[PDB]
């Protein structure tokens, strides 16, 4: 695994020893090459895992997340090139350093054979994101947003640490392989109930769970474009990955303890999809859509059936790509209009036709149009839920209908109708933005050809 | 025929020829508790290192 970690570390001295006007080119080229190298982790086994060493191991759940993490950095650099133009070389190098450190921590987090090492890196990712949000955000609310994004996380994560060390004091190890092979049932006890809660709540808060989702709209709205991209694409999936790893020690207590979270997610997906219908801000609408999709992923993980896990993996990958694309489109509009109010700039199809095509395809993938991987994950989760209980179909279908409604509402409001007359600074789309949009969308339509790459270890 | 002792004589430490036996346990002490095992051996490196969390050394 060092053949990916070491180049990502070398990205830092290369960035800091670069010319003042070569940082973006060098960073983009070498991050793309690192993505290409990481692409060879996809050759997974039907047996246990790719156990590289005592410290790092790869799995067909970890490999798609690793590849998406490596692929996201070049897109983040391309998106950040525009709004950082008027800023000094040292500060741009610091921004690229924060992005590189975030990638390094995420890469080490997804392999992380140890649960304490996983926790340490899973919490180390917090610092670069907070600095990016509270340093290079625009509005005055960013500081407040950062505070939320901080404390919520720690409010969930501090009990987990205690639980973790407690387990190693009883089991003797926190290695995931030993934990899986030596797993034992949890008796229905108050102590075991609180151990279950301490294990679950940390990952629940970062999905986020419906009741615990307040930090996400603030953090995603006030963050710069690279921050929003990394928050929606990779950082939300840490909770799902952690739950998928940790639910192996929580059986059979998950059967009883899953009910409040299942109800919260099943009702909150409807609530947040309905919230999307009445939203005056593009970024907030995209954030609430992310909350709905992650609610579906929470349901899938809580059901803990093979089809549930496959659907959850597919949906995590598809949502990451789609939400990053949607945020990039919103930012392309914002850098022209500087308002971030959906109703202000209207009828952009007549002025930006190719960008309108990008908007249409992004809305189509968000709408879960078959045979996209978005719908593959959606349908697998829905079928698993139907087997779990036939009444889930009402909530699932209502969520599908509202999702289509708000996706097409977002498309029609911004692209169709009549152009706003007083806005005359809508310049033609740059090659950088179109390239960014294509680099988001072609991986999705190309992954629909080989779904088993993103269906997880239970395929 | 008594001669008075000189200066520094009555303060001398002298020896006594006595046939009384020497008390073997004048303090009436109990038996002293057994000492700790005092283990000994030849040092070897710690098995699998420190074994602290995720550290392999
Ligand atoms: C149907 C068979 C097609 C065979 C031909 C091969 C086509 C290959 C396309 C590959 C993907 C396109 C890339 C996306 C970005 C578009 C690039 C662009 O800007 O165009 C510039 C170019 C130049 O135009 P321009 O004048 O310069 O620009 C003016 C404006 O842009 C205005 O431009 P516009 O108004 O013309 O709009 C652009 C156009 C293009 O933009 C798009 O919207 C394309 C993306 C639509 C998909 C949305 C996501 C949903 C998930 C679907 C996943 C399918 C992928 C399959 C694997 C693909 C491998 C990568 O959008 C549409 O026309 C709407 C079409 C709605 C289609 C919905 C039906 C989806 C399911 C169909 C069946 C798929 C499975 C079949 C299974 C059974 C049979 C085997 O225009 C084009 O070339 C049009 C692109 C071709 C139309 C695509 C419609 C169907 C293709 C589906 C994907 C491949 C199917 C594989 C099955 C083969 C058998
Ligand atoms: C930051 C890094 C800056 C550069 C530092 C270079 C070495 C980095 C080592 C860091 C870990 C030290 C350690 O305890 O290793 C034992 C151990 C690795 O020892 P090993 O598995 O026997 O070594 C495998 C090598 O393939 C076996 O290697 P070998 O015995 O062939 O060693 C040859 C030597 C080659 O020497 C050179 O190349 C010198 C020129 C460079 O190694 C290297 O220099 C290349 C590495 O590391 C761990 O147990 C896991 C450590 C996990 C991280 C520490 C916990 C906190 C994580 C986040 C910390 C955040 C810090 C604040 C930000
Ligand atoms: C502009 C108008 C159109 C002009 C162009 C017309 C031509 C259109 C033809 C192309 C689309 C039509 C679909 C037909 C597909 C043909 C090729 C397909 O069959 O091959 C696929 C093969 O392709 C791969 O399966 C999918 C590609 C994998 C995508 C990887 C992503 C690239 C990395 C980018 C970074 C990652 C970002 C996302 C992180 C998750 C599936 O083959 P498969 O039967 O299965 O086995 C392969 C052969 N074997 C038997 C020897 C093994
Ligand atoms: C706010 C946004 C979302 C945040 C997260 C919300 C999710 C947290 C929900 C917690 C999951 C369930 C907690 C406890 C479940 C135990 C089962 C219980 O509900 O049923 C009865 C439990 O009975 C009563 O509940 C006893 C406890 C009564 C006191 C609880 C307070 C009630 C409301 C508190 C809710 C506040 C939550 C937030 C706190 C800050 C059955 O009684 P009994 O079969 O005999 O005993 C079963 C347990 N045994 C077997 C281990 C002995
Ligand atoms: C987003 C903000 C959420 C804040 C945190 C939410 C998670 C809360 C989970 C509980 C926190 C601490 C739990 C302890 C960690 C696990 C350790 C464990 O399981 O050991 C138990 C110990 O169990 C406890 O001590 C639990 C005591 C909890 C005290 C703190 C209560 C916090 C609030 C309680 C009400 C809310 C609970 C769920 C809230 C969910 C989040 C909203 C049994 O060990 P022993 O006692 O040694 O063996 C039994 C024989 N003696």
């Amino acid at each position: 695994m060092l053949k990916i970690i070491i180049p990502t570390t070398m990205l830092l001295p290369m960035t800091w020893m670069s010319k003042h006007n070569m940082i973006w080119i060098n960073a983009t080229v070498h991050s793309l090459l690192i993505s290409l190298i990481s692409l060879s982790l996809l050759n997974q086994l039907g047996e246990n895992s790719l156990n590289f060493s005592l410290t790092f191991f790869s799995d067909s759940l970890s490999a798609p997340l690793l590849v998406l993490t490596t692929w996201l950095l070049p897109l983040m650099l391309m998106a950040s090139q525009s709004h950082l133009s008027k800023e000094t070389t040292t500060r741009k190098k610091l921004y690229i350093t924060m992005l590189i450190l975030l990638q390094l921590f995420l890469i080490m987090t997804f392999t992380a054979t140890e649960l304490i090492l996983f926790y340490i890196l899973f919490e180390a990712t917090l610092v670069p994101t907070l600095i990016i949000i509270t340093r290079w955000g625009n509005q005055t609310e960013r500081l407040n947003a950062g505070l939320y994004f901080l404390f919520y996380t720690l409010a969930g994560s501090l009990p987990l640490l205690v639980a973790l060390v407690y387990i190693q004091n009883t089991t003797g190890s926190l290695n995931f392989l030993i934990i899986h092979y030596w797993s034992h049932p949890l008796s229905n006890s108050w102590s075991n109930i609180f151990m279950w809660l301490a294990c679950i709540m940390a990952f629940m808060v970062k999905m986020p769970l419906y009741g615990l989702h307040l930090w996400l709209p603030k953090a995603h709205v006030e963050a710069p474009i690279a921050g929003s991209m990394v928050l929606a694409a990779v950082l939300l999936k840490l909770g799902g990955y952690g739950m998928m790893r940790i639910t192996t020690i929580l059986n059979p207590l998950t059967n009883y303890m899953a009910y409040p979270f299942l109800m919260l997610s099943m009702w909150g997906m409807i609530m947040t999809s309905s919230i999307c219908l009445r939203q005056t801000d593009l970024k907030s609408l995209i954030a609430y859509s992310s909350v709905s999709h992650m609610a579906l992923v929470i349901v899938a993980i809580m059901i803990q059936t093979p089809w549930s896990f496959m659907g959850a993996t597919a949906l995590m990958i598809a949502h990451g790509l789609t939400s990053s694309m949607l945020f990039c489109l919103a930012n392309t509009n914002y850098e022209r209009v500087h308002s971030r109010t959906m109703i202000l700039a209207r009828g952009l199809q007549t002025l930006l036709p190719l960008m309108a095509t990008w908007w249409l395809v992004a809305s189509l993938t968000n709408l879960a149009l078959p045979p996209s991987i978005n719908l593959i994950g959606e349908l697998f989760i829905i079928t698993a839920s139907f087997s779990w209980s036939n009444i889930t179909i009402i909530l699932m279908g209502m969520n599908m209908m509202i999702t289509a409604l708000y996706s097409l509402y977002m498309l029609i409001t911004t692209q169709r109708g009549k152009y706003t007359h007083h806005i005359n600074n809508i310049k033609p789309s740059f090659t950088r933005e179109n390239a960014l949009m294509a680099l988001h969308i072609l991986p999705l339509l190309l992954l629909t050809l080989n779904p088993k790459m993103i269906l997880g270890p239970l395929y | 025929g008594w001669v008075r002792p000189d200066l520094g004589e009555l303060s001398k430490v002298t020896k006594v020829k006595t046939d009384r036996p020497l008390p073997e346990n004048p303090y009436h002490s109990r038996a002293r508790p057994e000492p700790n095992p005092e283990a000994e051996g030849d040092l070897k490196p710690a098995k699998h290192g420190s074994r602290l969390f995720f550290w392999t050394m």
